[PDB]
């Protein structure tokens, strides 16, 4: 929609805060390490490759439309959401205990706070049993 | 506690030696079933074997239909199969559906005949529909559709030469044997008809020669024809044993199970960020850590995390290959040339 | 604007589902006309198909006429398809002129019959060869083409094998099966003519059995002629298919479309800044920046510019694989090296 | 002092010139004695060879037997074959009882004669038996069944395929020709008994022609059958012949016999350490130099090393692939890491 | 200067389009005579192709003389056939051999003649035999020697799989069909013969059905027989060709001609430079400046320097690989940890 | 032609400068950074690599005749350039727009100056309708 | 055993001495180099790569227990010890000598004391025949 | 021959200079440039790689012994040298010029000096006819 244009238009402007019309990896790094992100060159080529679908290793204004035409809520999407839960279902029965999920939390990724590690376990939970209905929740994964 | 999981286990996925066993000698109990069955129209066993029918189709029944029964209550273990609807999806499945036909067929002929020929042939039929159910990994119907589905220009082009090869040699041979007659007068080739079973028979290479071509040009044509459009007979088999063969060799280079963990948990965290970037009133924003407008730029970040965790989920699936080596050069080459220009710097500093 | 756009690629290349599934109605309906007209011979529908065998053809040819009409005037919207010049380029195609005589000889043959066997035959033979018209890729005969330039050594010195094994051994079965009478008194190998029909037989193992040699020293050479030259028969099949299964195995390791747009527009550039160094009054020569004879070193510097433009265009177009690698780790060496040096002289200047 | 050694060379495992031709005419005189009692039952043969088939046979069979004998007592060279347990492991062994076996039947039977077809018949099923004796390395046996071990899910599925493909052929075959007289008047397809022998000789393509459908129906059926499961038919030479091409193809990418010597002496030399762990008197404790509780720390650092070793040893078996490349390069890079930040510390240190 | 290489290669090696042609035409019209002289038989042809046999044969055989005496003439080109020795050796290739034989015969039944059939058909083999000469490179005999060679106990253990196979199936059916009598009263299995007859007709798929069992037990064995043994008699066709496909795959990762030529300029030095060690009264032992024992040691240095010009010339000769990506790495490693601890020896020392 | 030779001959004598006879990397760089040129051991390498015919590494006067034994207009030649074209044909209905030609040459390559795109947009223009017949600009690349 | 699982326990207690609950290769050289085995990043990343079956780059109490849950007389192992012992049998006819066991245990590996040395020439000797018999030796490994 | 092996022994010796009775690519480094050879990491790694047989990555006596058995006459010697003149023959049909041969020898390999191309030019020649008898040059070659 035009206004969703326009939103990018201004998410666009507000990124690159230089007026060139390009963004750069110097840009974004400066940008989070304002915000505190301390980034990674290996962060900037996982930005790099696959965002920038040029391939002129810059952030440009078509460029950044052409990513912002994504959608989360692809079949694809929740097949490999799905995919992804079956990843670490060890058992392969379908049961998958919240124990294992807060220990991945826990120990991998950003090192998941106890306050969202009690979000996870409140939000996907069947009563508290334990045995959480995640079909249901790669549903309103999708639906967002 | 896991009774559930343990019937499962032992009635859908088979696997060690008991019930590994157990279901090859059901198997092969069918097997022997469908076998008598066979040789029961011949006069050796016309009696015995019909008179014993009745016995062995009602204990054949009675069991499938407790083991269906046992399957679908089995069938609340998997978390997409719980509930009144979960029973439903799992009934409404390929082979559940072929299941309760062939044991409702079943029961409908035994109770008929209770109080001829075809009902017996379709009792053969729903026996063999239901040996079909061994398949559980989809090991033969998926692997086959996945092969066809990476093929299917390659098979639409085969295909397509081929039909047209035998479509134009069959009328070659109609055209140059449309008088034929063979010994002792009888006319071999009566129509096209006959050319095309000839070609059909030669490019399958049959040889019943109840048409055969009795001029020289005939025969040349007929060389010609076995020369050109018989490989396209023959593609299909080496074509899918060459694509099991690539499968095999490229099962070797597949990354420990433990590899993707990491990439499937980055994936769902910022999956939830992004689900969560919608709740303002959330008190994850300041663990970063004043903040009204950088919900936006919030969210982009974790858009973006969301893409590079797609991006290791993609290659945690894919298996080795150059642009591993190259991508991990790449990145190496730019941190020695980062640190090489710190130290440059600061050494220009420290000299004055 | 785009209605000439739309309108080919709704006729020449129908994709998505819509356009697909018009142009699967289209080819199913032209092979069920041509297999009732290969029905209609017979019997059955010796009279009905017959009577409506006009309506059809004249049906059929008005909406092939339109189609062409319709596809001719749309070739407009491609460049080299544009003017007169263009049409008759687009005409000169031979699917265009295969096309055009169909479509000629069945107004021909329509406006003669209505005011025999050979005209409904060519009739079939014009349907036939319209209805290779689907192939709009060349993935059949441009492919199989390209397949066999690829492999034109191997399939030559392979057939030359077969051939010359297959005459010797109808040359061995010929001398050693002169004088070959079957039971009941026949000549079944009157001569090297039916021994050559025998080996070809025995080659395609079609076995029809006219000449079967009755000693046993033609038996035994027989067996040797189907264990040597049989391979050569079923050769093709198994070499296409593998050829087919290594093009899909290298299918998955080609570069984004993005990586050679870099490569495309340099060599563009190169090209005609080469073009341009034959005009002297150019403003372009000063942007690099007094010039009088230096115009000759700028002419070779643009050509060196357009060589290596030309290089990482073939570069781009092959698939990944060790040189890659190669060519990427020798900069990066010599990169670090040259700093290193870089970094020895600058100290050994500092330290004195 | 070698010369066990060396009749166990010349016997076992024939090699070089000398024994290989020694062998190959011990094969080649097999073979023709073979073909004579083949040719024997025939008139040009029956009486010279009958009354020279006993001379033949006890030679052979004392051949055979001191053969036997000499290479039984020349077992003891190897060390799991030393004394009588080793000789009856030996003896044990499916070639050796074998042996065993055809000698036995052979002395019994010419002792029963000396004092009918049958025993003639067994006497070269013994000899052919016995004939198997000249795989010695497995490379005919041991290596089908690793490639069949290999591939066991893949050719249990093109089998499962085939049969039912082939099962559900034929039964449509026998409906489409219940009543299917052939001309004169025979019923060719009495019933699917007859429809299955039709079905099978179709997917082999013999082509005898005793029961060949006459309707339409059944042709068309009989030719979708013939496209759909003669593949299968045709499948296992393709698959194990590209099986064999590319393990040739791998062939060519293995380290030299030097290499492995490394991480075997290893892997020994940890397995010994850690089977001496349960030594606590042991004297090699005080070679890594107080220790009373470090003997456990010791045994973990000993089984470490182990798993190391296994590690290598895995990696030394299997060929050159992406995961040397990848470990070489972390590690170089992790290396000069570690270097940079020495040398950046130490730096700092001196600058003050 | 250049007459008899521009004839050699006109003759010997035709190349472009003019001699490729030319080459064509006459490799064309020959096998137009051999087809004519093959239809000469038949009464079409039986008196005019006859009486013009002679002209033809004797314009022919003076062609190929001339041929042949120019080609052996051209021969004094290659260094190793100048000479009397040269032309010897030349005349005692095999393609030589077979030519002069061809030609001798030729002229000898055509001198014989001037003042039957098994003369026309010794002159179709010579005819035949010389039709061998196009193979110039080597390209079909020398090429399926050289793949044989690679894949020799691979084919050496599928045939004896095969023929073991093939000769327990053709026991066990004449075991079931000793008294085998097909309809209306013949022996179809009289002898163990017709057994073999019966399973060679059936691997390959002839289908002949002279000798077809009438017995449930006997169909059941053929068709276990075609199960296991046919998949040997289809092998070879697919075994080559899966090695075609991958020998092309492999010919696009070979360097360039230019590469190998250090290695060979480098070998050659070195072969010379270890000759002339011989040699003690040369000048080029002062070249790399008193010396009376290092003559033993410049000849060590020069052995190991043709070691390594030796390992270049197969590092050459072979593709791209994961060896040479290991050695640059390594030797890149190797230099830059070589040039840090130069550097670390420097500033320690420079720091004080 | 003689005259070719000549004339080859005095090119290769004006850029080696050095009258060794053969002419390295170090030469060439010398002589562009005189000129302006700012080279990079990439170029260095990317002119070794495929000039350099018998793989000395440097530029023989024999080699340098081979190299300018070549042709321009070679059918291989307008192939490839056809092709290129076609790499950044979108569409693929042989329509191709100038907008995105202009933000290509300037935005990638060497940077075009406006005087050269102006040059771009003139030439390749059928009356400046925006669809530029590239197929007689390749005709006219060939010619020469 | 559970007394198994509680050695294992004060095993990882002892090997950690840190009570972080993880154990890392910092860790794991400075206890070597206290007891003085000099180590190396070779061995560190040797370790990590095998044991740590979990990924994350420590010594975690679960995966010790896994790692411990091994067994040495697996019947891969002696059929792989078998073909080790296969590997240096250069003459392929079943006779080894003590020489070139000598030879490698002193020149290759952790380079053998003597005192080993007479252990190995004495515990696999067949009355000192110099032909050791290396079945019984690897079923007197296997049985530990 | 026991002179050989005697012949080889010394050899051996005095190419070790250390009495060690194993020889490294130090001390044949320091040889050479007593001999003024100015090594390179690059000849020690071509000489360990192939030599080395062991692999220890020394040169031990049973080693020189092994290579020292090497045969420069093997059929496989002279078929690899007829090759390599093969190689280099570009027009492929038996004649060879001495021009090339010169030029190839003083531009690479070692730089022959004039004395040793002279050499090559006397040698090789059929009465100085420019087209050497390369065949008789690789038996007397092969004959040494
Ligand atoms: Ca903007
Ligand atoms: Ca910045
Ligand atoms: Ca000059
Ligand atoms: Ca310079
Ligand atoms: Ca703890
Ligand atoms: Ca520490
Ligand atoms: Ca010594
Ligand atoms: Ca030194």
């Amino acid at each position: 929609t035009e206004e969703q244009i326009a939103e990018f238009k201004e998410a666009f402007s507000l990124f690159d805060k230089d007026g060139d019309g390009t963004i750069t990896t110097k840009e974004l790094g400066t940008v989070m390490r304002s915000l505190g992100q301390n980034p990674t060159e290996a962060e900037l080529q996982d930005m790099i490759n696959e965002v920038d679908a040029d391939g002129n290793g810059t952030i440009d204004f078509p460029e950044f439309l052409t990513m912002m035409a994504r959608k989360m809520k692809d079949t694809d999407s929740e097949e490999e959401i799905r995919e992804a839960f079956r990843v670490f279902d060890k058992d392969g029965n379908g049961y998958i205990s919240a124990a294992e999920l807060r220990h991945v939390m826990t120990n991998l990724g950003e090192k998941l706070t106890d306050e969202e590690v009690d979000e996870m376990i409140r939000e996907a939970d069947i009563d508290g049993d334990g045995q959480v209905n995640y079909e249901e929740f790669v549903q309103m994964m999708t639906a967002k | 506690t896991h009774v559930q999981g343990r019937v499962y286990n032992f009635l859908e996925r088979p696997t060690g030696w008991k019930c590994f066993v157990y279901h090859f000698a059901v198997f092969l109990i069918v097997l022997v079933c469908l076998i008598f069955s066979v040789l029961s129209t011949i006069e050796q066993y016309a009696a015995l074997a019909t008179g014993t029918l009745f016995w062995m189709e009602i204990v054949l029944v009675v069991f499938f239909g407790t083991e269906y029964v046992v399957r679908l209550w089995s069938a609340g273990c998997r978390s997409k199969y719980v509930g009144l609807w979960g029973r439903l999806r799992f009934a409404r499945k390929p082979i559940s559906i072929i299941d309760l036909i062939v044991v409702v067929a079943s029961m409908v002929v035994l109770c008929v005949g209770s109080k001829a020929t075809s009902a017996i042939r379709g009792i053969r039929f729903l026996q063999i529909l239901r040996m079909l159910h061994v398949d559980r990994q989809g090991g033969t119907w998926r692997l086959l559709g996945s092969v066809v589905f990476i093929h299917r220009q390659e098979l639409i082009t085969t295909l397509y030469i081929g039909f047209l090869g035998l479509i134009f040699s069959s009328y070659f041979v109609y055209l140059a044997e449309k008088d034929a007659v063979n010994e002792s007068g009888r006319v071999e080739f009566g129509s096209y008809a006959d050319a095309l079973w000839w070609g059909v028979v030669t490019v399958t290479t049959i040889g019943y020669g109840d048409k055969v071509p009795q001029t020289w040009v005939g025969k040349t044509i007929a060389s010609c024809f076995s020369v050109f459009a018989i490989s396209f007979f023959a593609l299909p088999a080496g074509i899918l044993g060459s694509g099991f063969a690539l499968k095999v060799q490229q099962k070797q280079r597949q990354k420990h199970f433990n590899r993707q963990i990491p990439a499937a948990a980055s994936l769902i965290q910022t999956a939830w960020r992004c689900y969560a970037a919608e709740n303002p009133d959330s008190s994850t924003w300041k663990i970063y850590i004043l903040r009204e407008h950088h919900r936006a730029t919030i969210k982009v970040i974790r858009r973006m995390q969301y893409f590079v965790a797609k991006k290791k989920f993609q290659q945690a699936r894919k298996p080795y290959d150059v642009r591993d080596v190259i991508e991990q050069y790449s990145q190496g080459h730019l941190n020695l040339m980062v640190r090489i220009k710190e130290l440059q710097r600061r050494l220009d500093q420290s000299i004055g």
